[PDB]
Formats: C-alpha cells, structure tokens, sequence
C-alpha cells in the first residue's frame, strides 16, 4: 500500500505536512491555510523531525472536526495507520478532537490554533 | 469500479454498495430447505414446507453449503450485481481461524469468480467507523459478543474475549420469563416477536437492584405492545431484567463474566503502558448494545473494575448497529483499497 502520490512524498524531510480528507482521498491543504482548521472537516497531520543521529522521527495526527461527516472521521482515521504502515510503523498515532488538541499538536502553529465555519462535502 | 460491503452477521446480513452511509439490504441470515433452498425473509414466510437453519450462528460460518447460498442470495436477489465484475469487501469475526477465512476465500474466488476481495475484522472496521486507531470494541450482536482491544490500527490478538451470549439469548430469556405473566412465546414466529418487543421495549438499569425496588414500587414501569393479532401485552420489570443477563450470565445459568467484567479482563492482557488509552476508547458496536442505558451502566461498572487512576469512557455511536458495515463502506472507498485486496489472478497462481 504505498503507490499513493501523496504516501510518496511523505515524512522525506523535516517539517510539517497537512493534508484534509476530501470524498475519500487524501488532499494536500494549501501551505497558506496550515494552522487554520475547517469545523466541517477532518485532517491528516505528519510533523517529521531530524534526530541527533540523522534518522527520522514521525509523529502522525488525525483532527476531527466538530462538524466533520462519519466517512471524514473515519477516513482520517484509516489513513493514519495506512501512513504509518508505510513509515515502517515508526510514526506515533495522535487523534486530535477540535478543542481538545494536546499541546505538542497546537504547537506546531506559532499562530496557534484556529478553525473556520464550513468545509468540503461528505463523500457519503 | 464500486466495490461490494458484504457483514457476515450471525443473525442478519448487512450488505451494500462503497460510499453509501448505510447498508440498503439487511436480511436475516437463515437458509429454509424443503421438508430447493429460500434465504432471509423469503425463508421465513416458509417456514411451514421448510426446515430452517443458521450457518453463521456464533460468528463463525460452520455450514458452507447454507453460507454459499446466503452469498448467492446477497448477489443476485438483493444487490443484482454480478459478482464477478465488482471487488468485495467481506467481514470476518475477531478470531476467525485462518482456515475459515481460506475456504471462503476460496469460495469467493472459485464459485462466484469475484475479481478482487479483502477480509476485514469487524470490530476493526467498527473503530474506523468511530474515527479511532486505538480502543477497545465492544461488539455484541445476534449470536455473538466480542471485546477487541485495538492498538494503532491492529487488533491485539492475545486480548480478544469471545462471549457467546448476546442479542438471540437476550430473546430467548425474554420469552422465559414472560412465562412469569402467563405468555407462552415458544415457536418460531413468536421467538421473532418476542425480539421485537425487546428491542422496542427493554433497556438497561442504571442499578439493578435499586431499580428492582422502585419499579415495585408502583406500575409505571409497565409498559404496552400490540400484538400481530391485536391483542395487547404489559411489560413490567422484564423489561430491565432481560439485558439484565449480559452483565449477569447467571441469569441465564451460565458461569460466565458479564460484558463489564469481560472489557476489564480483555483490557488487563494488553501491556500497563497502553491501557489509559483503550479505557479512554470503549466504543459500542452492534444491535445488541441499543438498549438505552447501556453506556451508564458500564461506565458505572467499568470505572469500579479498573483501576481509580484510569479514565473510563464509554463511546456510543448513533449509528452503532451498522457500524462494522459503514466501515467496510468507508474502507472500501478508499484511494488506497485497490492496493488492499487480493486479486483472483493472484489467488489462482498462489
Ligand atoms: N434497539 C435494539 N435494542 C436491543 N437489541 C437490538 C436492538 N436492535 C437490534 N437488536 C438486536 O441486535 C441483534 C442483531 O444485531 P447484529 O445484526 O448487529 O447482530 P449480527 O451482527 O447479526 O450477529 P453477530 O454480529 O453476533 O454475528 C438482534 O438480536 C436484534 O434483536
Ligand atoms: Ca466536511
Ligand atoms: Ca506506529
Ligand atoms: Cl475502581
Ligand atoms: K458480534
Ligand atoms: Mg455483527
Ligand atoms: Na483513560
């Protein structure tokens, strides 16, 4: 499980990539919206860190919002562990509920954390 | 191509198209032959030129003749798809032998020629179905009832509880005890009435024993039914002393640990270090965990078992009774699904 475009491009450098579930893929969110959050959706969160030794860690996020729609939730949910399976099972699995998101999660934002009314239509 | 969502209930099929919220045929896993073979519903309205028979009955395919017949009868008369042109998902019970999960794949890739399929473990497919990676299900359905810790997407095989008591013994007990008040619900036909009067009418104490003693107290516990035949029956304190018996086999006889007792234990075979996080995630599963009250009561029971440190939530999903479904549904439409499953050319060469 791994021919996934977005799987390839995953955890190759440090840094953050955050993707939102859309009618059942997987779908990069534009870099000038990282931090800001649909209510109406759910989303994939990969932070990759250089290690002293130069290896790579991974830390895996799945954020549900309030008003995300089941096949949502449930997708972000799925993806999470196919990603990590494709990281070797080397990631830490977080899931992240709106409101509710543990403070390394709103630490990768120097703005914090904010979410928007709305979002992109159940794929159900 | 739109996949196939095919669950494999002891007591009901679920079955359904990729992407739908819910399943569109839900019939009951039965198999009437003459006294030359009715399913479902059909086999039910039958029932007096047919012997009828339940080859899934506690979660596990044990006829494969009967099962082929239900898969038939799911193709061909409720989905009218051609299982040979569409990939299928289909679900297994937590701990299904391998070789139960070979002969029906073989089954499936042998007589109905289907092009693609991936075997998914239901309780699994409930936590997807929740939005989780890790918890513990709670899955209590017709014939069966499974407590399934899940660490980071996979079951933990070791922890697995099977409980072969759930919703049909809940009936049948029922049906015992109405004999209290003078019905004899005894056939069949009855068995299927009695059901219905549980699940419109039963529910779940918040405690026992206290609440034994208020419905005593007076008759607003009682409560009505009408009849197929029209007459009207009153049921009183049956209606919490019948789900009653998950947490208390002994009702039914049995020496066995009640659903409490059965989610503390599965949790303690899973190591120290991950147990906050499958008590955090209790997540109900099944027709057999609707009854109002549930989800008090073995929070109730549950926070007394474990440890004081721990964090008990109890996680019920509105729609618990079709969760293994809608996630096979969710699973199966994936990007990624078609990397999932196995094909036949595949299956044939192996
Ligand atoms: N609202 C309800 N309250 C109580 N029990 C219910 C309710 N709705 C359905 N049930 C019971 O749920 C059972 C069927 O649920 P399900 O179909 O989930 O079991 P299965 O999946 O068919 O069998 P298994 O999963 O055990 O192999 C039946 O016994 C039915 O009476
Ligand atoms: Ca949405
Ligand atoms: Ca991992
Ligand atoms: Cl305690
Ligand atoms: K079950
Ligand atoms: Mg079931
Ligand atoms: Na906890």
């Amino acid at each position: 499980v791994v021919e996934h475009p977005e799987f390839l491009k995953a955890g190759k450098e440090p840094g953050l990539q955050i993707w939102r579930v859309e009618k059942f893929d997987l779908v990069p969110v534009p870099p000038n919206l990282y931090g800001d959050f649909f209510t109406g959706d759910a989303y994939v969160i990969l932070k990759t860190v250089q290690l002293r030794n130069g290896n790579l860690q991974y830390d895996l996020h799945y954020w549900l919002g309030n008003e995300c729609s089941q096949d949502e939730s449930g997708a972000a949910a799925i993806f999470t562990v196919q990603l990590d399976d494709y990281l070797n099972g080397r990631a830490v699995q977080h899931r992240e509920v709106q409101g509710f998101e543990s403070s390394t999660f709103s630490g990768y934002f120097k703005s914090g954390l904010k979410y928007k009314k709305g979002g992109v239509a159940s794929g159900f | 191509v739109q996949a196939l969502v095919v669950d494999n209930g002891s007591g009901n099929v679920k079955a359904g198209v990729a992407g739908d919220d819910a399943p569109r045929s839900v019939f009951p896993s039965i198999v009437g032959r003459p006294k030359d073979a009715f399913v479902g519903d059909e086999a039910q309205t039958k029932r007096g030129i047919l012997t009828l028979k339940y080859p899934i009955e506690h979660g596990i395919v044990t006829n494969w003749d009967d099962m082929e017949k239900i898969w038939h009868h799911t193709f061909y008369n409720e989905l009218r798809a051609a299982p040979e042109e569409h990939p299928v998902l289909l679900t297994e019970a937590p701990l299904n032998p391998k070789g139960n999960r070979e002969r029906m794949t073989q089954i499936m890739f042998e007589s109905f020629n289907v092009p693609a399929m991936y075997v998914a473990i239901q309780a699994v497919l409930s936590l997807y179905s929740s939005g989780r990676t890790t918890g513990i299900v709670l899955d209590s359905g017709d014939g069966v009832s499974h407590t399934v810790p899940i660490y980071e997407g996979y079951a933990l095989p070791h922890a697995i509880m099977r409980l072969d008591l759930a919703g049909r013994d809940l009936t049948e007990y029922l049906m015992k005890i109405l004999h209290e008040r003078g019905y004899g619900f005894s056939t069949s036909a009855e068995k299927e009435i009695v059901r219905d009067i549980k699940e419109k009418l039963c529910y779940i104490a918040l405690n026992f024993d206290e609440e034994m003693k208020t419905s005593e107290q007076s008759s607003d516990i009682e409560k009505s039914y009408e009849l197929p035949d029209g007459n009207i029956i009153t049921v009183g304190n049956e209606r919490f002393r019948c789900p009653e018996a998950l947490f208390q086999p002994s009702f039914l006889g049995k020496e066995w640990a009640g659903i409490h007792t059965t989610t503390f234990n599965s949790i303690k075979k899973c190591d120290v270090d991950i147990r906050k996080d499958l008590y955090g995630n209790i997540v109900l599963s099944g027709g057999t965990t609707m009854y109002e009250g549930i989800g008090e009561r073995l929070t109730r029971d549950i926070t007394t078992l474990a440890p004081s440190t721990m964090k008990i939530k109890v996680v019920a999903p509105p729609e618990r009774k079709y969760s293994v479904w809608i996630g096979g549904s969710i699973l199966s439409s994936l990007s990624t699904f078609q990397q999932m499953w196995i094909t036949k050319e595949e299956y044939d060469e192996s």
